[PDB]
């Protein structure tokens, strides 16, 4: 299943749902009266997360679902100094 | 609820013995024990499925254990196959149940 | 000269007359016989060049091979596939099976055996009418073909022709004085086959031929088979035969209405009600000679409704589909005796439809009745248990409390079916040993899913006691998968497959609760497969030791504290620490490894190969074999 | 859907 | 084992294909998740066209380059053909 993530730039960020449920609030956003049980779009809009940070959090979703159990080498996540501050705030907001 | 179930089934057991012998009483109790199992399943929490039945069995069998044991002799010595099946499943529930019936059947 | 024979075979198969003539040019009689007559293997088929030419219907190749080379038309080979491994069939049989009139004519003119018999006594006329060509059948019959020749199951050419919807061949066979009262292996005649095939014209031709209606070996009339086939027009033509008396026709009408009451493609309320109304009127009209049906006592699985004796009872339930389905099921199992092959399948379909819209309990009881009927019929129910565990998996996924006595009865059905598959694979030979083993593995996996969903539910003390008693019974049965996997090995293996339905949402392996329940029921913790791995070597290779570390640690401690030997050595001299491939499992097991002098001494004895036979206690000999 | 895979 | 970032004008899809897989099945995945016919979906790779015949093993999507921490990106354009319409997200300096 695929869910959409909308930034403040309008960038849709379609991500497989099982990877996108690692963050707590995206699980919470799709819960309650935001389920929309028709399986047509299944989108959540972030009014205060820029696109250059949703890209990083989606890359982290894929990275974490890939390396959740492979405790072999666990390669480091590449975080630029420019992206470092807003990425922390986004992970805090999403409980990522 | 268990105090209400205990009181209500004590009243039911007292009512049944006034107008029934030892053969029809077991059939009615097994009907009530089956019905109480059904109506304590679609009403109560699954953790209390056995406490209501246990309280139901004590009031309708264990309290009237003397009545069931007194007619065990006539039930067994006449080879009543239908009544022995009802008494066995009844007396198996209570603690001081089956032994005397065993001591009857062997005899 | 196998290469030249293969080239000739390829030329005959492809129909290249020029290539065949070039390869057969300047060949002696011995070379001609070797090139024309050799059996070649291709595509799982053993065939001669003439046989493979006749199968593809190459008239030119056949006439070239038979006019000059005078090849004998008695070649043997394996023809066709998909349940047909018939051997010894000549070119005429291949040409008749593929419906090639010219090849059959050429072979007959050249002198082929019209009455040739294959391994399963298959006349070429039987294959000719199997394909559906009248000209071939007529030519063979005019060339002295015996229709009465049948196979070991006694299926004549009329029956194999009546299986399909070809009126002309069966009509010509009837015109050639075919015996209509011939009996198949299970007491069946061509009338039953025509009735189940749903061809009104074949049935009317047979009854004009005075088919001499007789029941089958199982005990049903062909009219009953027609009723079971949901074929209204086939049933509504035998009333003119004036031989069904009154009971047979009314019971056939009731059976046809019952078949109308539940079918995957022939389900309709209005027609079923109309047919049941007609049957009720025909039964209640005369009054003096009224036919009273014997009503069975009310089955709990058959709801709480005991038939519909009153006409107004049937009239009032005209607006309810469920009562119509129930009465149709009851009359169907009453007429068929609840011991026929096609009794349970409509029950299963009705249950599936009833379950497709969140309705559960009546589905469960109909499926229970179908399971009981199939068990009394000695029929495997692996698919039934699989779909039923799927239904409970969907129930648990939708936070619905599954009723526990249903789980008890279904688990007892599962262990009964597993025992049946056990003694089946004990008695079944190599013919279908693979299929029997596959059904056995399916039964094992379904039981595992049922155990998982049982552990995902909450029940009473006595209910859990009964469930664990049944699991104890199956454990003492000691099942064994084809790889030697015991009941415990599969519960801890992540390689145990789970079907694509909702069972993936609940029944995920390895499961801590399933393994704990198996160990509480006295599972053989030190059981060894044919590979050699114990119940502990299998788990420690788990590839997800961190995300679900709880269900790894729980199974490890449950195994170790019960009876597991942590140092047990498999057939490849591998300690469970050696077969770990994971630091988490390795050190988690090391936290449970109580070192013993007995194990160190056993390792020292095994390593240097001391002859320990009869010099130690017998329990130590298998202990040394452990290490 | 249980009806589809009944076969 | 090879992770891709499908890039439309603004849409982006994070897919996970195998080491050596055909372009046809990922094209079908994109069709299924956007509900569009395949005749207007052509996959790019650094301003290089692709067709529905090649595979990721030789296209340059090495598993040592398309690591999920920084997946290799591809482009799509949709025709009612269009060229690359990749828009950078943003970059606010510290």
């Amino acid at each position: 299943m695929y869910v959409k993530l909308i930034s403040s730039d309008g960038h849709e960020f379609i991500v497989k749902r099982e990877h996108a449920l690692t963050s707590g609030t995206i699980k919470a956003m799709l819960s309650g009266p935001g389920q929309f049980a028709e399986n047509e779009t299944n989108e959540v809009n972030f009014r205060e997360i820029p696109s250059h940070v949703l890209s990083k959090v989606c890359m982290y979703f894929t990275y974490k679902v890939r390396y959740t159990n492979s405790s072999t080498e666990i390669p480091e996540f590449p975080i630029a100094p420019e992206i470092a501050l807003e990425l922390l705030m986004a992970a805090n907001f999403l409980d990522c | 609820f268990l105090t209400e179930t205990g009181e209500y089934y004590k009243q039911e057991a007292s009512n049944l013995l006034q107008e029934s012998n030892c053969s029809q009483y077991m059939e009615k109790v097994l009907g009530r024990l089956k019905d109480e199992e059904i109506r304590c399943r679609k009403y109560l929490h699954p953790s209390s499925y056995t406490k209501v039945i246990h309280e139901c069995q004590q009031r309708m069998v264990a309290d009237h254990l003397q009545f069931l044991h007194a007619e065990c002799h006539n039930i067994i010595r006449q080879e009543k196959k239908n009544d022995m099946a009802n008494m066995y499943v009844l007396l198996r529930a209570v603690s001081t149940g089956l032994p005397h019936m065993i001591q009857e059947l062997q005899n | 000269m196998e290469g030249l024979a293969g080239y000739v075979y390829k030329a005959a198969s492809e129909g290249k007359v020029l290539t065949l003539a070039a390869l057969l040019l300047n060949r002696s009689e011995s070379d001609i016989r070797y090139l024309l007559g050799y059996v070649s293997q291709q595509g799982g088929q053993r065939s001669t060049p003439l046989i493979i030419a006749a199968r593809n219907g190459h008239a030119k190749v056949v006439r070239l091979l038979l006019e000059h080379y005078r090849v004998q038309t008695q070649q043997t080979g394996t023809v066709r596939f998909d349940g047909y491994v018939i051997d010894g069939a000549t070119a005429l049989w291949c040409a008749a099976g593929a419906g090639h009139f010219e090849v059959v004519k050429l072979l007959v003119s050249h002198g082929a055996n019209v009455n040739h018999t294959t391994v399963t006594n298959s006349t070429p006329l039987r294959a000719a009418c199997f394909d559906g060509r009248l000209d071939i059948v007529k030519y063979l019959v005019e060339n002295n073909a015996n229709i009465s020749i049948a196979n070991k199951y006694d299926n004549t050419c009329l029956m194999i022709a009546a299986y399909k919807g070809h009126t002309d061949v069966v009509r010509y066979l009837l015109e050639q004085r075919a015996d209509p009262n011939a009996k198949a292996h299970c007491g069946a005649t061509a009338l039953h086959f025509a009735a189940e095939a749903g061809h009104i014209d074949i049935v009317k031709e047979l009854i004009k031929w005075r088919a001499a209606i007789v029941v089958n070996g199982h005990g049903m009339t062909p009219l009953k088979v027609a009723a079971e086939s949901c074929k209204a027009d086939v049933v509504e033509l035998l009333l003119s035969h004036a031989d069904c008396d009154r009971r047979s026709r009314i019971e056939a009408l009731e059976l046809l209405g019952a078949s109308f009451a539940n079918d995957r493609e022939n389900y309709d309320i209005i027609k079923t009600y109309h047919y049941l109304y007609l049957a009720m009127l025909e039964r209640f009209q005369d009054g003096d000679n009224i036919l009273e049906k014997e009503v069975l006592p009310p089955i709990h699985a058959y709801g709480n409704r005991t038939e519909c004796r009153n006409p107004q009872e049937l009239e009032s339930i005209r607006q309810d589909r469920d009562a119509l389905h129930m009465e149709g099921l009851i009359v169907r199992e009453r007429i068929l005796g609840a011991d026929n092959i096609d009794v349970s399948h409509p029950i299963i379909y009705r249950g599936a439809v009833y379950a497709d819209n969140m309705e559960f309990e009546q589905c469960i009881k109909l499926w229970l009745h179908a399971l009981h009927l199939r068990q009394k019929g000695n029929r495997n129910t692996h698919k039934d248990l699989l779909r039923f565990a799927q239904v409970f998996s969907q129930m648990i996924h939708l936070n619905e409390t599954v009723k526990a006595p249903d789980i008890e009865c279904v688990l007892r059905c599962s262990v009964l079916e597993i025992e049946q598959s056990m003694n089946r694979v004990k008695n079944i030979s190599d013919a279908d040993v693979h299929n029997a083993m596959d059904n056995y593995e399916c039964n094992l996996y379904t039981f595992l899913y049922l155990v998982c969903i049982s552990t995902k539910t909450q029940c009473s003390e006595e209910d859990q006691c009964k469930i664990n008693k049944q699991i104890y019974n199956l454990i003492h049965l000691d099942p064994r998968t084809r790889e030697g996997f015991t009941l415990l090995h599969l519960a801890v293996n992540s390689n145990t497959p789970v079907d694509d339905f909702h069972t993936n949402d609940v029944c995920s392996f390895p499961n801590a609760l399933v393994t704990k329940l198996l160990l509480d029921c006295g599972a053989e913790v030190n059981a060894v497969d044919n590979e050699g791995n114990s119940a502990l070597h299998i788990i420690v290779q788990y590839n997800r030791p961190i995300s679900d570390f709880l269900t790894l640690h729980s199974i490890i401690i449950s195994l170790v504290e019960a009876g597991a030997h942590t140092d047990m050595t498999n057939k490849q001299n591998k300690t469970p620490l050696d077969k770990s491939t994971t630091g988490v499992s390795e050190i988690l097991l090391k936290t449970q490894m109580k070192m013993s002098l007995k194990c160190l001494a056993a390792r020292a004895v095994r390593a240097n190969d001391i002859n320990y036979q009869d010099q130690i206690p017998r329990t130590l000999e298998e202990f040394v074999g452990f290490h | 859907k249980h009806s589809l895979d009944l076969l | 084992d090879v992770f891709l970032m499908i890039r439309r004008h603004k849409t982006t899809i994070f897919t996970d294909a195998k080491e050596s897989s055909t372009v046809f099945e990922l094209k079908r995945i994109v069709e299924g998740i956007l509900k569009r016919p395949p005749d207007e979906q052509r996959l790019y790779k650094d301003d290089q066209l692709l067709d529905d015949g090649k595979t990721l093993g030789e296209c340059g999507f090495t598993s040592q380059t398309a690591r999920p921490q920084a997946p290799a990106t591809v482009g799509l354009a949709f025709r009612a053909f269009e060229a690359l319409c990749i828009e950078p997200f943003s970059s606010p300096p510290e």
